[PDB]
């Protein structure tokens, strides 16, 4: 059915050896669902209506100059999506455990605004939130973005659970502060982990079993 | 020339302007034929297949022209009705095999997006106006030329794109669709979708 | 070609010192000389656009090309050569018939018989030219050449006539003056002045008539309606001058006293030309504030029904200021669109000059503005610049209207390009506005070049865009691409002309293009390593011919672009070449410091392309000499070029004392 | 006032001979790297189209970028970060080179741009609306919000999101504008379109940002007595393709032509600049003669509406051979004018202009008047301020290169608590953005060193607890380069860095246990370790172990087994500094630090852990006797040390027992010997204010991987980079690409953990 698809991937060097395993495990899964069949070379962008994936990735503060995320514009081919998952390059960290969180969700937020303001022929459709970490959050408020800045996580992951987006959490090391996150974002009103130590929490969208 | 021999051999070649001079059919890239189906091709508009230029008899200097592929005689003929068998004639084509010929697949591009083009200037004025003639024609021929392989469709429609790419080419989209759709209709059932 | 496009009013020694200049380096027969003078005459004529430009083709070749002849003449058996090259030119039939059909009538017969009244041809050969030419041909408008040759005698005495003021008859004058504003009669006369070298006194002589008619005397309406007409006929001739053939030549060049005259004042800091944009803001624009607002009642008054005592040049420099308050007075609404009618009518109506005037300042005074604000003040040139007041007129009114449109037309079309707007006064813009409006400019020149090279001669179109672009991309960059475009021919005959074609292209400003060819392209390729492969032999005898003729031409010594640019250029040649007669003139160190580059070339080892190159350039120079370029030769370049292989020397030693003993030094020890 | 820091000349490659100069380029990064071209010319033209990096730390290595540009480069233009630089020539060829393999000493262009033939001359990155302003009136706010603040800038073309796209707009020397969008993906999209519909010259050319993401692009033709004129610019993407809508501004005609006195002279204007890129309403123009020369400011302000007048305007000067903008974003309006003039901050204020002999004028932005003087004892022909303004860089009218110093105060002597208070400004303006501090340790004298580190710390604390977490190892490698500068205090520089690095392996060994499954939940096994760690003091390393539900540490086995080096560089220190106990050392800080001491036994007793899981992850101790348990001896040491500084309020000095037993410990083990980071080869410490030092290119005036805990050999055969601030080694490529830690080799791809960038370093070859 149509979906707007939003990944939120952490992209340090946290995440970085796990990523290859969470990728086959659950995401490459995930988005075979919202297209079913897998992606081969045939599928194009430009259909306004339709399912739309897109990508934010976010990082810590040691990339001190450069910005903390780095957005993809939306794209209706999974294809497209497939290769800028392999795109991603996992170079960030260094001492410290945290990262930020509030900037990812921040600008995800964004696009699903901009996702609302493109698709009017539909009013409310299956509007899908991923969060791909390995690390707990930052204290720090949002700062860069619009409409959403001095806003801590879980100010942010409340107007994600509020207004029907479906948030959901892969991690590859069992933590609190995710679980708490997702807690948190309970929309208004089965165990799919493959490998015992993964944390995945999929509040929307069916994944095989394990 | 090697930068030892130099003026040497370059004047040399140079004294051999009056012959190339004596043997060139003066304005012959202007001289066009007038199209009949009958066969029995003159040899004088004979093309090279590879390169679209005129045989020459020799290694003389030839006047600069002369070196330079001639399109203008090419698409010409392809503007024609019934410059099927005259084609084939000029660049060496068979049809008992099949070749890819490169620089036919070119032309026939740029044949397309002149058509394009002026489809595009207005087309509203005059209801005729030979732009859907031209449509017309250029359906038949390049359903001949991509049919037996003289061409072939991916090439060509990537090459199509690549030239009406950021062009702003847009009034008369839907005759080359509509061509399209009959390379498409004709010959989806042979080849894979993949092409 | 480039003569008769860009500076018809050029004097003729300096045209006769390039052409002789052109016959000494590459070494010209007589006969194919001016047979080659008279084909691009023809040629340039038959390509002509209609209108004034084809009185000012027709008034080069049947008056300055005669003159030029004389001179080579008296500088140079001249009647043998020219009469050998008059057969030669009339073999070509087709050319000539095509001129004949340009002309309306036999222009071989005006051109022998105006050859036979200067002298260069004896009168049995004007009758038996004219004999086979009436035999070849064989197989009520009076045309523009009977007009012009008779025109110019109307110009002399036409000065000595109108030096008295018609014994000061300003009624006399008033007809003479409204006859040669009929139609195309001004122009007659001006191509006539332009090609004989009197447009300079004929400006003098309406500059001192204008200033004659500034300020008038005591006089009723009939004598003063005179007074004002004269002042309209004389500014509207000169600003039709100072458009057409430059506004140098209404400058005076020396004025002893302060008492420059009205005109040239307002020609300097109040009216456009090409390169010239001018500050609204300027305080020629601002003169005061009591007399504008006598001038603003006065065109608010009625019909000024005071042109008895109006002091003109007052009024002229007045309207800027006075149609700046009326503009900020309909800014803030206090003004209605139907007053501003009402002015602009008093304006236009009864003299003619007041229109140009303030079209000048509008013209300044939009460039300035912001697209949004621009939008009221074009209104005002729709007023200024509309059709006819009519029933007030003074006389000849339809003929200054025609005038001023002109003008207005010159004026305006820059604002009117920066933003779409048509004013369409009724083609008197023949060349404007050549290049097309989104293509990198690169594109253009090698187009150009092109085409040039596979006709082999220089349009007058291509002329202008040559000219264009070397004011758009500057020196550096065209002489560069064109060398470029030079450097990648591979066959002999298009090498050589290409050279011979780019040479008259950098005669555009051939000091610039020399500086930059000797002293930035030559040594780049000379010096990187990579480069010295495109000067192969093909390509670099060609591309040493033309750095030689260039140094030749520009050692032994022009276009008003060219001037401005110059002026305006800084530049220290002291600091760009160190170098380890004046030598504070640039061009003498450029050359020193090439030749320092050749001797180190000859005297190193590896020796490749560029070795060859500087064989051949050193060739050239001894070659195209007569003898001097070769003046600034370090004496090392004696020894070391037979080192690397008898006249080279002799020529190249320039004779001192010292001289003599490193030339006897070089050719006895062969 | 203006010191000479240094002098870099070429060594023999100077006397270009026979062809003639060529206008030089600079550009001064946000990281502190140069990148500059020279008129080398020798046995080639490509040196003058080479382009070199010097990182300003260590001139002598001088990269030099081998740029494809056919015709001479015209412009230079780093990033908004400092990681990309766009460098354009004369006939198009806009190149976007970017780093290879995050080494500032490997460029390579994939991307570019391309307007044939038509000369660029002018080109800027596109704004991605971050702007922050700077009250000086607020230095003592004790918030770091009320110092910096953000100005809600708006960049021009944001992309489905608040995302903006990053590209550049480059102005030709006909009247083309191009600007070109690079996506996410690899893709580039470019169009050109006219200025004006009447095509004309661009002689000089300039752009500026305004709110709104709306360009403006100033053009003259260099005639002075023509006007500059102005162009709003703005880009849009419809649908795939980029689209510029251009509009004419109100123009300007210049004053010295209106003087009506002698008009004529100054016919070139020959600089264009607008004050500062995002500040669009003022422009500095340059009317030059021959010999004189008159800059001037204008302001667009409104009253037609909108109309450009005069602000100031200089004398008459020499002729002007170069002209360097200020980029530090001062806030600029009446109190701050005020409060800097009173207090005599004067950083944001200055242009400086260089002339035909050899001064140089720091003159202010507003009123230009001059307000200081460096008389060299020859032109810059290129200049460039640095990012915080304290130094200035310059190309000279022959190979030399210098950088100078220019006071705070423009030589005004302070007392010393507002000099410390202006550099303590500065500081925590590079610590809040991440750019670098160099030139503040240029101006840093070593009597008020520690005194500084104080004020740091005193501004470490008293934030709002997430700033201290984002600003620690800001403030750790901050602490240790100013430490660096005083004799009295160089010694604890070596502590801060093993402090970083104690910290890079602590989390990160706590990042790597994923916990199989969640018992005692809410507190994951990080902090569970910690506070297992805190409330069990006893002795023995058993008892620690016993309590921590040790089937929750469980590794793979395989890099349980490649982390070996950094247990043994834990086991090593521990061990050491054990030793050092009974003796100012590399080890003194940590002896009564309760913290770090706490970390060590924490990591010591998941090594015991991991041992036991598998024995080969463990450290190695050549002891002199095989009945030994040398980690519990070690971890008996270090809870005996540690139960004395765990105290509240305690400051214990260690007791006797403890000093005869680690004066025991030469005997029972080895002590092996230690690498310690900081390897100084920094120009600060070496400098000294009136002393210039003249340094050659390429002269430069028991070897470890540092990262990696790997001995190189004698004679390394591997590649290696070094840091640029910290000086750490690592070698290049990975030595098993298998067997890799990537939780702690992708830590440092991008930097050291000092935070400065990896330089490659060549090979011997002995
Ligand atoms: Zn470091």
């Amino acid at each position: 059915v149509v979906a707007d698809v939003v990944f939120v991937i952490e992209g340090t060097a946290n995440l970085g050896p796990y990523f290859e395993g969470l990728r086959k495990h659950y995401l490459l899964p995930a988005i075979e669902y919202f297209n079913g069949g897998p992606p081969a070379e045939t599928d194009f962008g430009g259909d306004y209506g339709g399912t739309q994936y897109s990508l934010v990735v976010f990082n810590t503060v040691d990339c001190a100059p450069e910005s903390y995320v780095q957005c993809h514009a939306p794209t209706s081919s999974a294809y497209e999506f497939v290769t800028w998952l392999d795109g991603i390059k996992f170079m960030g960290g260094g001492g410290e455990s945290c990262s930020l969180i509030a900037e990812g969700l921040s600008t995800a937020l964004q696009l699903f605004d901009d996702f609302k303001k493109m698709r009017e022929q539909i009013g409310q459709t299956h509007r899908v939130c991923l969060l791909i970490c390995n690390s707990p959050p930052y204290l720090l408020p949002a700062v860069e973005s619009t409409t959403y800045s001095g806003c801590t996580t879980e100010n942010l992951v409340q107007q994600i659970g509020e207004r029907g987006i479906h948030f959901s959490i892969v991690s590859p090391r069992k933590l609190p502060a995710l679980r708490l996150l997702f807690e948190k974002a309970a929309p208004p009103a089965t165990d799919v982990s493959q490998d015992p130590r993964h944390m995945v929490l999929v509040r929307g969208l069916v994944l095989p079993v394990g | 020339p090697h930068w030892l021999l130099g003026n040497l051999v370059s004047d040399f070649v140079d004294t051999f302007r009056p012959t190339a001079r004596i043997n060139s059919i003066c304005g012959r890239c202007s001289l066009l034929p007038v199209v009949n189906n009958s066969g029995a091709i003159c040899n004088s508009w004979k093309l090279d297949p590879a390169t679209l230029r005129f045989p020459l008899k020799g290694l003389l200097p030839y006047d600069k022209d002369l070196f330079e592929p001639q399109t203008a005689l090419l698409r010409y003929v392809l503007e024609q009705p019934y410059s099927r068998d005259m084609v084939c004639n000029m660049l060496g084509l068979n049809k008992q095999h099949k070749q890819r010929c490169p620089v036919l697949e070119d032309q026939l591009v740029d044949l397309v997006v002149y058509a394009m083009e002026r489809s595009e200037t207005e087309e509203k004025f005059d209801d005729g106006g030979t732009s859907q003639l031209l449509w017309q024609h250029l359906s038949s021929q390049l359903i001949f030329f991509v049919l037996f392989q003289f061409a072939s469709f991916p090439h060509m429609v990537l090459s199509l794109h690549q030239k009406l790419a950021g062009r702003g080419l847009i009034k008369g989209r839907d005759h080359l669709m509509w061509v399209l759709l009959q390379f498409i209709s004709g010959s989806i059932q042979k080849n894979a979708l993949a092409d | 070609l480039l003569e008769g496009t860009m500076n018809l009013t050029g004097e003729t020694q300096s045209l006769v010192e390039q052409l002789t200049m052109v016959k000494r380096m590459q070494h010209i027969p007589t006969p194919l000389f001016v047979l080659e003078i008279w084909k691009a005459c023809f040629v340039g004529l038959i390509e002509s656009p209609e209108g004034t430009e084809e009185l000012k083709w027709t008034a080069f070749t049947f008056l300055k090309i005669p003159q030029v002849l004389v001179k080579l003449k008296k500088y140079s058996d001249f009647t043998e050569d020219v009469n050998c090259a008059f057969e030669f030119l009339l073999k070509l039939t087709p050319l000539l018939d095509k001129a004949d059909q340009r002309c309306n009538c036999d222009c071989t017969n005006f051109l022998l018989q105006e050859c036979g009244k200067q002298g260069l041809l004896s009168e049995a050969s004007v009758n038996n030219l004219m004999a086979k030419r009436k035999a070849d041909r064989e197989h009520n408008i009076q045309p523009n050449i009977q007009l012009i040759l008779r025109a110019e005698p109307t110009v002399t005495n036409i000065l000595k006539t109108m030096d008295a003021d018609h014994s000061k008859s300003p009624e006399g004058l008033l007809g003479v003056l409204g006859h040669m504003l009929s139609g195309k009669s001004l122009d007659l006369l001006l191509a006539a002045a332009a090609a004989t070298g009197k447009l300079k006194s004929f400006a003098r002589k309406f500059i001192n008539l204008n200033e004659f008619t500034t300020y008038g005397s005591e006089e009723s309406t009939k004598p003063a309606s005179v007074r004002a007409l004269l002042f309209d006929i004389s500014f509207l001739m000169l600003c039709h001058v100072a458009q057409t053939y430059g506004s140098e030549v209404i400058l005076s060049e020396s004025r002893t006293g302060a008492e420059v005259p009205f005109f040239e004042t307002w020609m300097q800091t109040c009216m456009p030309e090409e390169g010239k944009i001018l500050n609204p803001d300027h305080p020629c624009f601002r003169p005061d504030s009591t007399k504008v607002e006598s001038l603003v009642a006065l065109l608010n008054n009625s019909s000024e029904m005071k042109l008895v005592q109006m002091k003109w040049h007052e009024a002229c420099l007045s309207i800027s200021a006075a149609i700046l308050e009326i503009l900020n007075a309909w800014e803030n609404g206090v003004l209605a669109f139907e007053s501003i009618q009402k002015i602009t009518d008093n304006i236009k109506g009864k003299v003619c000059s007041l229109a140009v005037c303030a079209v000048a300042w509008l013209v300044a005074h939009v460039r300035m503005l912001g697209l949004d604000e621009r939008e009221k003040s074009l209104q005002m040139i729709r007023q200024l610049a509309g059709p006819l007041f009519s029933e007030n007129t003074l006389q000849f009114y339809n003929e200054r209207v025609v005038i001023m449109n002109s003008i207005l037309e010159r004026m305006c079309a820059d604002v009117l390009q920066q933003t779409a707007t048509q004013i369409k006064f009724p083609d008197t813009m023949p060349y404007w506005n050549l290049l097309p409006p989104k293509r990198p400019i690169k594109e253009v020149l090698t187009d150009i070049f092109a085409k040039v090279l596979e006709k082999g001669w220089v349009d007058s179109r291509s002329i202008h865009i040559f000219d264009t672009l070397l004011h758009m991309g500057g020196v550096y960059w065209f002489c560069n691409n064109l060398i470029k475009e030079l450097l990648k021919e591979t066959r002999k005959e298009h090498t050589l002309r290409a050279v011979e074609l780019l040479y008259s292209i950098f005669c555009l400003d051939m000091q610039q293009v020399t500086l930059v060819l000797l002293g930035h392209i030559l040594p780049g390729l000379l010096t990187d390593s990579s480069k010295w492969h495109s000067l192969m032999d093909p390509p670099g005898t060609a591309l040493a011919k033309l750095a030689v003729w260039c140094a030749l031409s520009s050692y032994s010594s022009a276009s008003t672009r060219q001037k401005k640019r110059h002026r305006e250029d800084i530049e220290d040649y002291i600091s760009l070449f160190p170098l380890d007669v004046n030598m504070r003139d640039p061009l003498n160190r450029v050359l020193a410091n090439l030749f320092l580059l050749i001797s180190s070339i000859l005297g190193s080892r590896t020796a490749g392309p560029h070795t060859q190159f500087v064989q051949w350039f050193m060739e050239e120079c001894v070659d195209c000499l007569e003898q001097s370029v070769l003046q600034f030769m370090p004496f090392t370049t004696v020894s070391e070029l037979v080192k690397v292989s008898k006249v080279v020397l002799a020529i190249t030693d320039l004779s001192l004392p010292l001289g003599r003993q490193v030339a006897a030094k070089a050719i006895a020890a062969l | 006032m203006m010191d000479l820091a240094y002098v870099c000349e070429w060594e023999k490659w100077s006397k270009s001979t026979h062809c003639p100069s060529v206008p030089l380029a600079c550009a001064w990064s946000c990281r502190n790297l140069i990148a500059f071209t020279m008129d080398l010319r020798s046995d080639d033209q490509d040196l003058t189209r080479m382009i070199h990096i010097l990182d300003t730390e260590h001139p002598w290595d001088l990269h030099s970028i081998p740029s494809e540009h056919h015709e001479a480069i015209t412009c230079l233009e780093w990033d908004q970060s400092g990681s990309r630089l766009l460098s354009a020539d004369a006939d198009g060829q806009i190149k976007c080179w970017s780093m290879a393999d995050h080494l500032a000493n490997s460029w390579e262009s994939s991307v570019g741009s391309l307007v044939e033939g038509d000369p660029i001359v002018a080109l800027s990155w596109l704004h991605n609306g971050v702007k922050l302003a700077l009250h000086v009136e607020k230095s003592g706010a004790s918030s770091f919000g009320e110092k910096f603040s953000r100005v809600k800038f708006s960049p021009s073309l944001t992309l489905f999101g608040g995302k903006p796209m990053e590209g550049w707009i480059a102005v030709t020397v006909s009247g083309l504008v191009t600007v070109s969008l690079l996506k996410p993906s690899g893709q580039v999209l470019t169009s050109t379109e006219s200025l004006c519909r009447l095509r004309g010259r661009v002689a000089l050319a300039d752009i500026a940002f305004t709110g709104g993401g709306n360009i403006v692009v100033a053009t003259a033709d260099g005639s002075s007595a023509s006007p500059v004129q102005f162009y709003k610019v703005c880009v849009s993407v419809v649908s795939e393709k980029c689209r510029i809508d251009t509009e004419i501004l109100p123009s300007l005609f210049m004053r010295c032509t209106t003087d009506l006195n002698r008009k004529d002279k100054f016919p070139a204007i020959t600089h264009l600049k607008f004050l500062a890129r995002d500040m669009s309403e003022q422009v500095l123009l340059c009317a030059s003669s021959q010999t004189s020369s008159i800059v001037e400011c204008w302001s667009l302000r409104k009253e037609t509406i909108l109309k450009w007048r005069i602000l100031s305007a200089t004398n008459d000067l020499d002729r002007v051979s170069a002209v360097a903008l200020p980029k530090l974003p001062i806030s600029l309006t009446n109190t701050d004018l005020k409060v800097a003039s009173d207090t005599q901050f004067y950083p944001g204020l200055g242009l400086a202009l260089a002339f035909h002999d050899g001064s140089v004028h720091i003159v202010h932005r507003l009123s230009l008047q001059t307000m200081a003087v460096f008389y060299s004892s020859v032109h810059l022909k290129a200049m460039q301020l640095s990012w915080t303004s304290l130094a200035l860089v310059g190309i000279d009218s022959h190979g030399k290169l210098s950088v100078l110093r220019l006071s705070p105060s423009m030589g005004h002597p302070l007392e010393v608590g507002l000099a410390l208070r202006h550099l303590l400004f500065l500081l925590e303006y590079c610590m809040v953005t991440g750019y670098d501090w160099w030139d503040i340790l240029l101006h840093v004298q070593p009597s008020m060193v520690q005194s500084l580190v104080e004020k740091l710390h005193e501004e470490y604390t008293r934030q709002t607890a997430a700033l201290q977490q984002v600003l620690s190892t800001r403030i750790l490698a901050m602490k240790a380069s100013l430490c660096k500068l005083s004799p009295c205090t160089v010694t604890r520089v070596c502590d801060y860095h093993t402090k970083l690095f104690l910290i890079a392996i602590s989390s990160t060994l706590k990042s790597l246990l994923r916990p199989h499954f969640l018992n005692t939940p809410d507190k994951s096994p990080g902090d569970r370790l910690t506070e297992i760690c805190t409330k069990i003091t006893d002795v023995d390393i058993d008892k620690v172990m016993i309590n921590l539900k040790t089937e929750e540490f469980v590794l793979d086995m395989n890099t349980l087994q490649a982390l070996q080096q950094l247990l043994q560089w834990v086991g090593d220190f521990v061990l050491y500094l054990l030793a050092s106990l009974p003796n100012l050392r590399p080890g003194h800080s940590f002896l009564r630090d309760g913290t770090s001491l706490g970390m060590l036994r924490e990591l010591m007793v998941v090594i015991r852990i991991w041992g036991l899981l598998k024995p080969s992850c463990l450290p190695v101790y050549t002891a002199t006797s095989d009945t030994q348990d040398s980690m519990s001896l070690l971890f008996r040491l270090l809870t005996k040390l540690w139960i004395c500084c765990r105290d509240e309020g305690p400051a214990s000095e260690p007791d006797e027992a403890l000093v005869d037993e680690c004066c025991l410990l030469p005997s029972q083990l080895l002590i092996p010997s230690l690498d310690w980071l900081p390897a100084s080869d920094g120009l600060v410490s070496r400098l000294q204010p009136k002393q210039p030092l003249r340094l050659q290119f390429g002269r430069a005036p028991p070897k470890i991987d540092h990262l990696r805990r790997l001995h190189l050999g004698a004679c390394p055969t591997e590649e290696c980079k070094a840091c640029t601030r910290c000086g750490c080694v690592t070698m290049l490529k990975s030595p098993n690409r298998t067997t890799a830690v990537k939780q702690w080799e992708q830590r440092w791809i991008k930097n050291c953990l000092c935070g400065g960038l990896w330089w490659r370093v060549p090979l011997s070859y002995p």
